């Protein structure tokens, strides 16, 4: 995901290596950049 | 009123665009001709905005008086080194005048496309709506924006000689400046041609 | 634009390649890339500088020693006024769509 | 491209607006996981250095693309050189932790010693900039009989609610240096 | 072996000619790339032949006297124009080098499109030939004419500062007057441009 | 066989037309990207080393077979012996980014550091001659607090439009060396 | 292809080991070598 580039697996776990996520119950910029208003607002002429 | 006219790389917007008016004609004549034997090249780099200042209205400005702009004019970019290289030319053109003021003066301009506009009187400039025009009100506009073919008795025009077209710019009310108004208005012009054809090629100079 | 309802203005933007030094004047500005706007009820004006370059990259800086002015010259210029004596016309700056910035570097200024 | 330009709508322009083309982009150098998954040297303290990333400089590239951000997440990796054996305790521990080697204590190995640290905030995210000198959240503290060098490295590295970045301020029109280029 | 070859409106004809080289491609490589972002203009005008004298071969002149010529030259014509109005241009060469004697004549000349021609040495002459090249020998033509492509690191190039190609001219055997022979060989050049490309158009002077 | 010799389009002459016959060839060390991929010794400066192709001597395999080319592409391998840590910068950064060790820094080991680094110039192929010395297109810089030995090696070598190679010119009519034999 | 001869795969992805090539839109004098003329022009007799 960032900075790693290795093919093989890695030899500890996910519970060693990393902190381990919680769910509850990129990536507003990614929407907003991505929903910029890109043509023309007037009646375009030649 | 937002209009965007585009020609070649050259933008031009406008958000007091009463219309555009097509003068003569809508679309252009036939360009392959019996006259130069299908040596002709379309230069498609010179059909692009250029820009000339063309009066500064005032008040004491009255009724009728003119300036008039042959097309076309002196020209330091690509297509006036058009006219420098060869000898036969064709073209429209696309004249958007501006006269900025601010919606408190008052007259009225009457901007107009004549062909071969060698002498003119006073008394016929109360006809000279019957070319080519468009008026410029400070109260609702401030650009006029009109389209016009080649005109000519031959199909080739050789420009060094002759200039058919010439924009004429006439003060039909005269400018007021009611106490929010602009003192004066100056009036610019911007030309672009439109479907330039070029025949004859010039030997050089050097 | 941030003038009153009585103030009009018509500006043009023009992009000066490098090669020759840019111009003074918007008669010489209007043989280059050019947009022309005048002021009304839309308020701003996009205009997108494009990249024209011989190599597909540019670089972000000079060292110290010297370039002239490579990359060109952006030029903003204003055609006419209508009582617009002193109102401002601010301008933003943002990265286009294909905008793209690579070889990651620390100089140093934070 | 007419707009209006107080709404705050993002509102971009293309070259197409006078014939150009919008070419392809390949933006994987500005994403937020890759730029700042690098070492970056803190000055340490003698012995006890309290592991937070407000000790990054703010002109190197991860303090200032760091303080870029209000919110962020991140692992850590540090890599130390010491002397003595490093001990490192977690967050809310107190510092008599320190000296006691049940806790996670990598013995000493020429040169350095690199080693993976877990997030242990009891905050969901930490903060750049904090209302309220912002409040003690880290990730825990090392010590040793010395240490000469320490270099953090953020990885999972999430951002959240963008600030300013501030280049250097030229005196003339450019901002002038020397890039490196062959004599000849 | 008579061959008539043609830039815009201009034509060559040759009856002596042993054939075309063409160097380093046959065809062109892809235009329209990142570098420009679509802002490219094809110049079909400057597309023609154009003249230059290049020097005198007489029988004083031995083994590895070069006449060297970068392209582009100083040019008048359309092809002048463009690198006035223009930031970014892109061609090939269409190069045909005439040495008109007789057949009583002898010697030998090796003509060569070199990229980024610097520096040249003696011994390296020697290898000339690895360069696209034709001989003019005067027992057999008197016309070579090689063909060539854009190389560059960039796909576009800036022609006041950067010149890549450069016709040499080396005399590999000496020019002999056998009783019957012409007294000295004057040494024309005809070059034109193939697939022109510019962008990025210049501010005027005007 | 004869021909026009003057048309110079490429004619081979075989041993078949006197009655021979052409055998087969195996021409595995004469292609460009195996020639090239073998270190070459460079002489480096004190501290800071731009790193171009053009250090490397002209009368080297690597430096005389890459100036064979007008044009090439290749990525870098380099191995340096040095004091210090050894520092990387991409081509444009400022000579003032050599002093951060968030650019790629490789710590010191014994006896040597070899690092593999990427084409990062902004041009599609970098020249070996240019008309216009040539323009300033490299492949970064290094610096340590003092390099001693400094090796290039060109890899996914690709080269075009070729130039001349010359060999020594002898005084008499071959030129003669000690070829390794032994005594006896 | 070049002077590279391990049969293991490569433990680092081809991202973080070489530079990774852009397409748009050996190998001429190879054409050029192999469009040589090889026989004879004129008339073999004996």
């Amino acid at each position: 995901s960032g900075n790693t580039g290795s093919i093989i697996n890695n030899y500890y776990m996910q519970q060693y290596q990393n902190s381990m996520d919680t769910q509850l119950g990129n990536d507003w910029f990614s929407k907003l950049a991505s929903s910029a208003f890109s043509g023309l607002f007037g009646a375009l002429l030649a | 009123r937002i209009l965007t006219t585009r020609n070649g790389h050259t933008t031009s917007t406008t958000q007091s665009s009463v219309g555009v008016t097509y003068g003569y004609a809508t679309t252009e004549d036939f360009v392959s001709g019996p006259n130069t034997s299908g040596l002709e090249t379309r230069v498609v780099q010179a059909e692009r905005f250029f820009k000339t200042h063309l009066f500064d209205w005032v008040t004491s400005d009255s009724f009728g008086r003119c300036h008039l702009l042959e097309l076309p004019t002196d020209h330091k970019g690509v297509y006036g080194s058009l006219t420098d290289s060869y000898a036969y030319m064709r073209n429209g053109w696309d004249v958007e005048v501006t006269a900025v003021g601010n919606q408190f003066n008052g007259g009225c301009l009457l901007v107009a496309m004549v062909p071969e506009l060698c002498s003119i009187n006073k008394r016929e400039l109360y006809q000279l709506t019957l070319f080519p025009h468009q008026f410029i009100n400070p109260r609702t506009n401030m650009t006029a924006h009109i389209t016009v073919p080649f005109v000519g008795v031959n199909r080739y025009d050789q420009y060094k000689v002759h200039k058919p077209w010439t924009l004429v710019v006439m003060v039909v009310a005269p400018l007021t400046v009611n106490t929010e108004g602009a003192p004066q208005i100056k009036v610019y012009a911007n030309i672009a041609p439109t479907n330039v054809h070029v025949a004859g090629e010039f030997p050089s100079k050097e | 634009f941030t003038g009153p309802t009585d103030a009009k203005a018509r500006y043009m933007i023009a992009y000066a390649p490098p090669g020759m030094e840019p111009p003074k004047t918007p008669e010489a500005a209007a043989h280059c890339i050019h947009a022309e706007w005048d002021t009304g009820l839309n308020s701003k004006f996009t205009f997108s500088i494009p990249y024209l370059s011989a190599a597909d990259y540019a670089y972000t800086a000079s060292d110290t020693a010297e370039t002239t002015n490579v990359q060109g010259w952006v030029c903003l210029f204003q055609i006419t006024h209508g009582k617009a004596d002193g109102d401002a016309l601010v301008v933003l700056a943002s990265a286009g769509k294909d905008f793209e910035l690579r070889l990651p570097v620390d100089a140093r200024t934070q | 491209t007419t707009s209006a330009g107080e709404s705050a709508d993002p509102v971009t322009a293309t070259v197409e607006n006078y014939g150009g083309e919008t070419q392809v982009q390949r933006r994987q150098h500005t994403d937020v996981s890759f730029i700042l998954d690098r070492f970056v040297k803190v000055t340490p303290k003698d012995q006890i250095n309290v592991l937070d990333l407000m000790q990054t400089p703010a002109h190197t590239l991860v303090g200032a693309l760091l303080r870029t951000a209000t919110y962020y997440f991140a692992d850590l990796e540090v890599a130390v050189k010491h002397e003595g054996n490093l001990t490192w305790v977690p967050n809310g521990a107190p510092e008599t932790a320190l000296d006691n080697t049940t806790n996670p204590t990598a013995y000493h190995k020429a040169p350095l010693t690199r080693l993976a640290l877990p997030y242990t905030a009891p905050h969901r995210v930490l903060a750049t900039a904090y209302n309220g000198l912002p409040t003690s959240f880290n990730y825990g503290a090392i010590k040793a009989t010395r240490v000469t060098e320490l270099l953090y490295r953020m990885k999972r590295a999430e951002t959240y609610c963008p600030r300013p970045l501030l280049a250097i301020h030229p005196s003339e029109a450019r901002h002038k240096q020397k890039i490196v280029a062959p004599v000849k």
